[PDB]
RNA sequence: AGUUGGUGGGGUAAAGGCCUACCAAGGCGACGAUCCGUAACUGGUCUGAGAGGAUGAUCAGUCACACUGGAACUGAGACAC
RNA sequence: AGAAUAAGCACCGGCUAACUUCGUGCCAGCAGCCGCGGUAAUACGAAGGGUGCAAGCGUUAAUCGGAAUUACUGGGCGUAAAGCGCGCGUAGGUGGUUCAGCAAGUUGGAUGUGAAAUCCCCGGGCUCAACCUGGGAACUGCAUCCAAAACUACUGAGCUA
């Protein structure tokens, strides 16, 4: 819970400060967590300057 | 559980005796009791009719030291029994076997008395019972182990209870601490303050 | 007899130009424990003058009440305008159960074993009434006995 | 219509001790004047009075004692709509019994106590205190 | 009523519903949070108060009010409600429990902290 | 011995069974009136003796066919 | 066929039995036909260690029931006192 | 429209439209048939002064089911957990 | 062996037992119903104090109660909701008054049944209680016989309100 709030407050803070962002929402599912964490962590330098994803 | 604190707001927010301490020096030289406990102790409130029955049940739950659940079973026992529910209940309370080791001097209050049974140092019946709820019968004979028999505390509760009025149904004797119940004592053995119709009138609502 | 019971006091208003004026109002009721009962009313502008003349009401008009030892003679139903009462006779052990205004008057009056129950309106006052009408109407033995003879008639 | 005729029986008594009247007249019966007999053995009514000529009629002379009239409350239990029927033990006791209740058992008609005394249940009939 | 007309057609009693719809029987229910915003009371009261919509998994869609002082909820938080009415608001009949899922609880409370999930200071 | 019913024939045009109308009065459960109640049987009369409006007497025995199984032993008040 | 035996009542560690006449293929606490006394592993005190009912079981065992062990050992027992 | 009753015959451990061939036109229903929705039933349980209201967890009796739809064989007993 | 190893939760404006100070200022918030908060808030948030319970305490959901608010026990319909616009009449409900009979309703008794457990009473065992258990009561109902004839029903014969 602190750590999601936290994050909250950042993105709030950079997105208030630049303006919006196009988001790509994907539910992920995988076989094992070693997969999972890859995979979360390469999916997070795909976005752009004014789109980017997420997982949800 | 057990109410375990300063035993003597109790008195003045019911504010009669209602014995809890030893009763060695007094009670007026120690809390001035007069107030009730708190910031505001000054202030008089008459109150209403659901606060007098109130405080008639609490100031009888906290002359005999039991809780709310026990004293509903005892109401519900006092109610099934055949004869005016409201001295039942008091015949009830009065048999208690932390009430009966109290009446016999072995103990100062009811807490020492509950001290005493609970610790293991009292028979019934030749054998031992621990249990401070146990309804001891008439004819019953509560004598002390001869092990805790040359504890103090008797002693104390021996000489000091030498002096507070005769209870004139149980018979303590005194050399060797064994006593004899003979029967629940009477609504007219009891002192006649207690308005057992407001403790019914309060469950009967 | 001398036993006092503040059935209610209440605040009523009347309109006049320039505004308001407060009044208050007392009934209560009267009685030794033993037989008599009686119920007053009292207004003024301070509950002390009124609950006193309240008091001073109710001390005159008291009524006789026959009663089978703190306990009623047989049930009992009384009403008053919408006001409906039903009373009945109970053992030794039983108290007084019964709400509000019925309780004082039945406490004041002597009787400790009633088993009492009210219906339709609760007005106080109107309860009051009806729970005069109800046990000033009772009979007891001796008095049934205008027909014939005693101990026949049971 | 004239559906019922002994509720109009005790009605006229009503009627008639609410208007302080000493005589009350109506169309006779074997059932009315069975119950005028009963209530004239526990002493609500003075006397009671039958005519010839085959339109007999019931006179009725009524107790006044004190500035109230005698019988205080009367009402008929079982209606033509509802047809009550007691046993033994169920028999009602109007006002701790001091009044009493009429029942029609296959003795004949009678008190409560009677029915009591007798063990014998029936059809209640109507209330008097 | 007469006798005789009763037994032709006896008393019918009416039921009583219930105030809760969704949440059917059930002492609560999780959902998931779909708008987060804050509306204005009635008239003779003023404030903001914090209301949040939500999609349970009945497949109701219902308003809850979210009590305490702060709170952290967005959207796509999962929740759990019960029941509850807020008076004041027209149409917001469940409440948010704090400290259950997502909600974690209002902080720096001290008095009474069970009903907001706050745990012993220590 | 054998317990009877006594009723009225309602239906004769079968072969060789009738058709027994049962009255009963029965106290209602909850308003304590008295209300009446029907009951409809199929009897068995052997010889065809018995026409619509008399009072007959019945008794029970093994079912003869589907939803016939009682009896009649005499015939008590002839209709006109 | 028809037996006689225990059915157990009680509580953990504390059993009662029933005497009871049963159809074999029921239930060792369900349906029966009659019951005719009791045993008491524990009794002491009042309580009392078995009773049967002499007629009952005579006659039980006369329609040709069959009593299990210990219901044969504590029937033998009581006749003998 | 085998629907309701009669007769001859078959069939069952056993009465019976249970089945079959002829004969008749009956049978049920405002004391609620048929249809629609809902639901295993009872001893009992919870409330209530009572009358009532709500309800069939654990315990005991009965019923039905055994992935879904049918059928029989073996057997004293199954249409077979 | 040593006091050694073990107390929290809700509430304090009225209903409803228990009150004051400090912050905030129609905000932040509270709330079961009335309702609180706009610069002295016993109602919001803390702190002191107090009141209920207590190895638990509160909240939510649900049933009955209070509700005589579906009123059989036990409510109403001139003006608060409620008499069809008014007749006639079918099923049904109800039935003036005397004899006589019958015995469906009705009343009394006997027999059988109404499983055990559960509820209740008197006892007995666990150190007490919960719990287990013996005997009794009850199961208010149903069926069959015997008896009674006031009332209702049915049958026969009358009388005129
Ligand atoms: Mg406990
Ligand atoms: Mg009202
Ligand atoms: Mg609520
Ligand atoms: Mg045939
Ligand atoms: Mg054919
Ligand atoms: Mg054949
Ligand atoms: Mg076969
Ligand atoms: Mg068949
Ligand atoms: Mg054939
Ligand atoms: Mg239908
Ligand atoms: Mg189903
Ligand atoms: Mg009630
Ligand atoms: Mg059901
Ligand atoms: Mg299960
Ligand atoms: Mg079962
Ligand atoms: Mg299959
Ligand atoms: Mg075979
Ligand atoms: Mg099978
Ligand atoms: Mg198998
Ligand atoms: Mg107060
Ligand atoms: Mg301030
Ligand atoms: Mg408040
Ligand atoms: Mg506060
Ligand atoms: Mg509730
Ligand atoms: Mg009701
Ligand atoms: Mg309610
Ligand atoms: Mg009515
Ligand atoms: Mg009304
Ligand atoms: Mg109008
Ligand atoms: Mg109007
Ligand atoms: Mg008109
Ligand atoms: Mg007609
Ligand atoms: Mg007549
Ligand atoms: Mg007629
Ligand atoms: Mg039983
Ligand atoms: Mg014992
Ligand atoms: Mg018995
Ligand atoms: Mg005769």
């Amino acid at each position: 819970l602190a750590r999601a709030h936290a994050g909250k407050l950042e993105n709030i803070f950079e997105n208030m400060g630049q303006e919006e962002k196009k988001t790509l929402n994907i539910v992920l599912k995988a076989d094992v967590r070693g997969s999972l964490e890859a995979l979360q962590g390469s999916l997070s330098g795909l976005g752009n300057d004014e789109v980017q994803v997420r997982v949800v | 559980a057990r109410y375990i604190g300063p035993k003597c707001k109790l008195s003045r927010r019911e504010g009669t005796d209602l014995f809890l301490k030893s009763g060695a020096r007094a009670l007026d030289s120690k809390c001035k009791a007069e107030n009730v406990p708190g910031q505001h102790g000054q202030r008089r409130g008459r109150l209403s009719d659901y606060g007098l029955q109130l405080r008639e049940k609490q100031k009888v739950r906290r002359i005999y030291g039991v809780l709310e659940r026990q004293f509903r079973g005892y109401y519900q026992e006092a109610s099934r029994r055949k004869g005016s529910t409201g001295e039942n209940l008091l015949q009830l309370l009065e048999c208690r076997l932390d009430n009966v080791v109290y009446r016999m001097g072995f103990g100062s209050t009811r807490s020492e008395s509950r001290q005493l049974v609970s610790h293991k140092a009292i028979t019934v019946n030749g054998q031992t019972v621990n249990i401070p709820s146990y309804q001891v019968k008439a004819g019953d004979v509560v004598a002390v182990r001869e092990k805790s028999k040359n504890q103090l505390r008797i002693a104390q509760a021996l000489e000091l209870c030498g002096q507070r009025g005769r209870v004139e149904w149980v018979e303590v004797d005194l050399d060797k601490k064994a006593g004899t119940f003979k029967s629940a004592p009477a609504r007219s053995d009891l002192s006649a303050d207690i308005n057992e119709n407001l403790i019914v009138e309060l469950y009967s609502k | 007899g001398y036993i006092e019971k503040l059935v209610q006091v209440n605040r009523v208003a009347k309109t006049v130009k320039g505004g308001r004026i407060f009044a208050f109002t007392a009934l209560t009721v009267v009685g030794d424990g033993k037989g008599r009962v009686g119920f007053g009313r009292g207004k003024a502008r301070e509950v002390p003058a009124a609950i006193q003349k309240a008091m001073e009401a109710a001390r005159r008009n008291m009524i006789q009440v026959d009663l089978n030892g703190t306990t009623l003679q047989y049930p009992t139903k009384s009403a008053h305008g919408a006001s409906k009462v039903y009373m009945q006779p109970a053992s030794e052990g039983t108290g007084i159960i019964a709400g509000g205004a019925m309780r004082a008057v039945l406490e004041v009056a002597g009787v400790q074993n009633v088993l009492a129950k009210c219906y339709g309106s609760t007005n106080p006052v109107n309860v009051v009434y009806a729970t005069f009408k109800g046990l000033k109407n009772m009979q007891a033995p001796e008095a049934v006995a205008a027909k014939r003879g005693k101990s026949v008639e049971e | 219509s004239m559906q019922d005729p002994l509720a109009d029986m005790l009605t006229r008594i009503r009627n008639a001790q609410m208007a302080e009247k000493t005589v009350v007249s109506m169309p006779s019966s074997k059932l009315k004047a069975a119950v005028a007999k009963v209530l004239k053995d526990e002493g609500y009514i003075a006397d009671f009075q039958i005519s010839s000529e085959v339109k007999p009629q019931l006179s009725i002379e009524l107790k006044y004692f004190e500035g109230k009239p005698v019988i205080e409350e009367v009402k008929r239990i079982s209606r033509p709509g509802l047809r009550q029927y007691k046993s033994v033990e169920q028999l009602p006791k109007v006002r701790g019994g001091l009044g009493v209740s009429i029942v029609s058992t296959n003795k004949g008609v009678m008190t409560d106590r009677a029915a009591r005394a007798a063990g014998v249940g029936g059809e209640v009939l109507c209330t008097v205190f | 009523a007469t006798i005789n007309q009763l037994v032709r057609k006896p008393r019918k009693r009416m039921v009583d519903k219930s105030d809760v719809p969704a949440l059917q029987n059930c002492p609560q229910r999780r959902g998931v949070c779909t708008r987060v915003y804050t509306t204005t009371p009635k008239k003779p009261n003023s404030a903001l108060r914090k209301v949040c919509r939500v999609r349970l998994t009945n497949g109701f869609e219902v308003s809850s009010y979210i009590g305490g002082e702060g709170h952290n909820l967005q959207e796509h938080s999962v929740v759990l409600i019960r029941g509850g009415r807020v008076k004041d608001l027209p149409g917001v009949r469940y409440h948010t429990v704090r400290g259950s899922l997502d909600t974690s609880g209002v902080k720096d409370r001290k008095q009474g902290r069970s009903k907001y999930g706050a745990k012993r200071p220590k | 011995t054998v317990r009877t019913l006594t009723g009225r024939v309602v239906s004769d045009k079968m072969d060789k069974t009738v058709t027994v109308l049962i009255e009963r009065r029965v106290k209602h459960p909850i308003y304590g009136k008295y209300v009446k109640r029907s009951t409809k049987l199929h009897a068995h009369d052997e010889s065809n003796q018995c026409r619509i409006g008399d009072l007959v007497t019945i008794r029970e025995t093994r079912p003869l066919a589907k939803t016939k199984a009682w009896t009649l032993v005499d015939i008590v008040e002839r209709a006109v | 066929m028809v037996t006689i035996r225990l059915a157990r009542g009680g509580s953990k560690k504390r059993p009662f039995y029933h005497l009871t006449v049963t159809n074999s293929r029921n239930a060792r606490d369900g349906r029966f036909v009659e019951r005719i006394g009791f045993f008491n592993p524990v009794a002491t005190g009042g309580e009392v260690r078995l009773s049967v009912d002499q007629e009952r079981a005579t006659y039980w065992l006369g329609q040709g029931a069959q009593p299990s062990e210990r219901v044969a050992q504590l029937l033998k027992d009581a006749a003998k006192a």
